[PDB]
């Protein structure tokens, strides 16, 4: 079974791809859904119309 | 701080309010919100860059639609009569120089 990194990744980018769904599954779920926010987030200083 | 402070804390008092914004100063005293959007600290110092030239014109709306005040009219020419209030005596001496006696007194006319 020759190891050549090209023929190899025919083995190594299935458990890789894998790998990265579930990671990305983690990140959507988690990571994003704690520490984004959607929808242009800002702060809003109001002030009243002097006379 | 039992005698030297007590009596020295009016003086720097003073000199704080004469030499910082009063308003801007309470505004800041009060810290929180009751219910209401705009009573953070950031919306009080852009209010207060704006209601400094709104109370301007509130007291001179008060000083032309309201009754006169001693206190208003003393603050507004306070110079005239508090600091420079010699400038009328010598002004005074210098106009009756003529028949005066102090051209003999070591005063030139």
């Amino acid at each position: 079974t020759f190891g050549e990194l090209q023929t190899a990744d025919d083995y190594l980018h299935v458990l890789q791809l894998r790998s990265q769904n579930k990671w990305v599954k983690n990140y959507w779920n988690r990571s994003l859904q704690e520490t984004g926010k959607t929808n242009k987030a800002h702060v809003i200083s109001p002030q009243e119309q002097l006379r | 701080a039992n005698f030297v402070i007590p009596y020295l804390k009016p003086v720097a008092d003073f000199w704080n309010s004469l030499c910082i914004d009063q308003h801007q100063d309470s505004l800041f005293q009060f810290k929180g919100q009751t219910g209401s959007l705009g009573t953070d600290w950031t919306s009080k110092y852009l209010r207060s860059e704006q209601d400094v030239y709104n109370h301007k014109y509130l007291q001179y709306h008060k000083r032309v639609h309201e009754a006169p005040e001693l206190t208003d009219v003393i603050s507004d020419n306070v110079y005239r009569l508090t600091l420079f209030a010699g400038v009328e005596r010598v002004l005074s001496v210098r106009q009756a120089q003529a028949i005066l006696k102090t051209q003999f007194a070591g005063a030139t006319e």
